[PDB]
């Protein structure tokens, strides 16, 4: 997920502009749903996922506002100590205590029902057991007990109309989320919210702790300590899932980092070239970073190093010299099915190369796992969610920046080999996968485009949808399942979004589509955009149908 | 006693909801989402609550069997309670929206009934305030405030060391999954915020 807004000082023929871009995967129907909701207090339009009470991504007319996963750590496991003759008693400040539980009955279809025991002690719900060491893990989460303010929070921010109001439900929203503030006035705001654990010091939020009590969270720490900012210097705000701010703890998740390659300077970099952007600017950016292969702009200066000093007709050096001529803008060829340049199918091949050098050969079985994938691992129908540098690239950057890399590397990851020598070798590997694999003729070469669906089933696996109910987008982009770009003028506020395939999943038993089941793919494919309305005469020319409910109470 | 809510769609069927208390702005779209997106809200509220298994079999008992031992019904029915009465009318009134227009359909469901439902050979629920918390719960908190790798961690952690002894194998640790890394771009400059505690 990424968003990128700017405020008084950058905004061009606006007063702010924020362009967000939640990532969650591609859906049938869609993952979001469009609404306006006018009277009693509100006054919000703009589009949601799973169409909750709350609305994610909108404005009301005062403030817009969005948001971006956090990846902050509010989840620890807590180690339970099991008696050795009742693993449902477990030993907690000084008591054997009975864990509660729960019998679950699922109907089956085709079968008769199951039922099932679920556990839960004083830290969370057990999770895992161990019984060779009397373990049973639970988890525990900052935000247990505070869903529903969080959810409620989340309807209340809806109604902010200053910054403080909306630090006010900020504050009471638990979950690790970012989100992003953007107001009439030009100011801009952003605040990484959630609850986060005040840990015993010396616990290791990495791994379990003992959960016998003398470990127990101290408390849940202050709004105070959540990384925030209102009008920042730079004038403007960018994040696709890049720490907060210095020193910020992601989650203990393993395959996940906020390294010194970050997907983020993507955005950065093209904001930064502009010296203001207006609302057209800033979607540009949109269909720039959508196509941009991630590890071009990384990688290549330490291709372009190894190969210094090797002849131009050396086949390494063919590589880098595509590598080194490309801007990292991909495009689909004319027939839909391939990519115009190999930029990234060399890039993708030679880090896989890397990674089984470096990594593979010193992170022990099965482990090593963990950092083999270069990132490009896509399928038939396509990545399932956004692209990112993988946990391995991340990591073999960190290692190649030597020096400018603050983190030691007390395993050397090239084992002692000099590491412009395993980068040449690998490029010479890839050179010659890259020939075997498209022919001899680089400029045959025809490498493979990645394409887009939007899937029957939910990010859950579950059919949401028929089999096959499905639709398919040659080219992939890495941007948000939806997008909505709020634009606060002299005017008032201009707004637009893109919820595809369209408002309604609807087909009638008949087999009959609503008209507007699919209204929006075309507009989803070619950077189109939709108009968000909030007040009444400007809905009004686009009514379509009324109805009237008088409900009894 | 009644109240009227109104509501206008736009050219890309987009519902605007018009009332003039919480429960019925809310109960306006909760009617609006089941006539859009029935079928797709129906498998949300089986996903979040892990009763996909009722409807389509065996291949779904551990994910179902997964999604209930994640979750602990009676704090999520309590924390509702626990609500203020007008946030309630948010949860119950967008509940009693979705139930109002499955109403219609069992009118004529020749017309009305989203063919899925059909094919699978189902119906369309009863919605409730815990199924409305539900939805937001599963998708939203259990994606993206869930996450945690701390057992297998600990896996990673001992075969580290199993291979370079201790030392080595906690400094791999941290080389390979360290706490953070000051080098990492931020969304916030330093200056105006750097992490304490
Ligand atoms: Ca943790």
């Amino acid at each position: 997920s990424n968003v990128w807004l700017v405020g008084k000082t950058k905004a061009s023929g606006a007063k702010a502009i924020l362009l967000n871009g939640p990532q969650f995967g591609w859906f049938n129907p869609a993952y979001t749903y469009g609404i306006g909701l006018h009277g009693a207090g509100f006054n919000i339009v703009g589009n949601t996922p799973f169409a909750y009470p709350a609305i994610l991504f909108g404005h009301n007319g005062h403030v817009s506002w969005g948001s971006t996963a956090g990846f902050g750590d509010g989840v620890d496991i807590f180690a339970e100590q099991v008696s050795p003759e009742d693993p449902n008693s477990y030993l907690h400040q000084g008591q054997w205590k009975k864990m509660l539980s729960r019998q679950e009955t699922l109907n089956v279809k085709g079968e008769q029902p199951i039922t099932f025991e679920i556990y839960r002690t004083v830290h969370g719900n057990v999770v895992k057991r161990d019984k060779t060491t009397h373990t049973a893990y639970s988890k525990a989460r900052a935000w247990d007990g505070k869903e529903l303010t969080s959810l409620m929070a989340w309807v209340k921010q809806g109604q902010a109309q200053n910054w403080q109001q909306w630090l006010d439900q900020a504050q009471n929203q638990a979950l690790t989320i970012n989100w992003y503030y953007a107001d009439k006035d030009g100011n801009i705001g952003y605040v990484h919210t959630g609850h986060y654990p005040d840990r015993q010091i010396n616990h290791d939020p990495r791994l379990p702790v003992s959960g016998t009590g003398e470990w127990d969270w101290k408390g849940i720490q202050p709004f105070a300590n959540n990384p925030k900012v209102y009008n920042p210097k730079s004038g403007y705000i960018a994040n696709w899932n890049n720490s907060p701010a210095k020193n910020y703890p992601a989650s203990d998740l393993f395959a996940f980092l906020w390294g010194s390659a970050d997907r983020v300077k993507e955005i950065d970099n093209r904001i930064e070239a502009y010296d203001k952007l207006t609302a057209d600017d800033m979607w540009a950016i949109l269909q720039q970073t959508s196509r941009v292969d991630l590890n071009h702009r990384l990688f290549t200066p330490f291709l372009t190093q190894a190969t210094q000093g090797l002849p131009s007709n050396d086949n390494s050096v063919k590589l880098v010299s595509m590598l080194q001529q490309w801007d990292g803008i991909n495009q689909l060829s004319s027939d839909g099915k391939h990519y115009i340049h190999p930029g990234s199918a060399i890039l993708d091949i030679w880090l896989k190369e890397m990674l089984k050098a470096t990594l593979g050969q010193t992170v022990p079985a099965p482990f090593d796992k963990w950092y083999l994938a270069s990132g490009y691992e896509t399928t038939q129908e396509g990545p399932t969610g956004s692209l990112n540098i993988s946990t391995g690239a991340k990591l073999l950057y960190e290692s190649l920046l030597e020096d400018k890399s603050p983190i030691s590397q007390s395993i050397d990851l090239f084992s002692g080999q000099p590491q412009n020598d395993v980068i040449r070798k690998t490029l010479n590997t890839t050179y010659q996968k890259m020939i075997e694999k498209y022919g001899d003729n680089p400029a045959n070469w025809q490498t493979p485009a990645t394409a887009l669906t939007f899937r029957e089933n939910n990010f859950f696996g579950i059919p949401q949808a028929l089999p096959q109910e499905n639709f398919h987008q040659n080219e992939y982009h890495n941007r948000g399942t939806e997008n909505d770009l709020i634009v606060f003028t002299e005017e008032g506020v201009s707004a637009w979004d893109v919820v595809a395939p369209g408002q309604s999943g609807f087909i009638s038993p008949q087999g009959k589509p609503s008209p507007h089941y699919q209204d929006q793919l075309s507009l989803y494919q070619q950077f189109g955009k939709k108009p968000l309305w909030l007040n009444s005469e400007d809905v009004a020319p686009y009514i379509e149908s009324t109805e009237t409910l008088i409900i009894e109470r | 006693q009644s109240t009227q809510i109104k509501i206008e769609r736009d050219n890309y069927g987009v519902p605007h909801i018009y009332a003039n208390d919480t429960y019925s702005l809310f109960y306006g779209y909760g009617y609006a989402v089941a006539q859009d997106r029935l079928f797709q809200m129906e498998m949300a509220k089986r996903s979040t609550q892990g009763t996909v298994s009722e409807v389509f079999g065996k291949d779904y008992i551990s994910f179902d069997k997964e999604i209930r031992n994640n979750y602990w019904p009676d704090s999520i029915h309590k924390q509702i309670n626990q609500l203020p009465s007008q946030e309630q009318d948010i949860l119950r009134g967008y509940a009693d929206g979705m139930n109002a227009w499955i109403k219609q359909i069992n009118t004529k469901p020749d017309d009305l009934m989203p063919k899925q439902f059909i094919d699978y050979d189902f119906l369309p629920s009863q919605w409730t305030s815990f199924d409305v918390a539900m939805i937001m719960v599963g998708t939203l908190a259990n994606r993206f405030s869930d996450m945690n790798s701390e057992i297998d961690n600990l896996a990673l952690l001992t075969a580290l060391k199993d291979k370079y002894g201790e030392q080595l194998g906690v400094e791999f640790f941290n080389q390979i999954n360290w706490l953070n890394n000051p080098n990492a771009p931020t969304t916030i400059s330093s200056e105006e915020f750097t992490y304490s505690d």
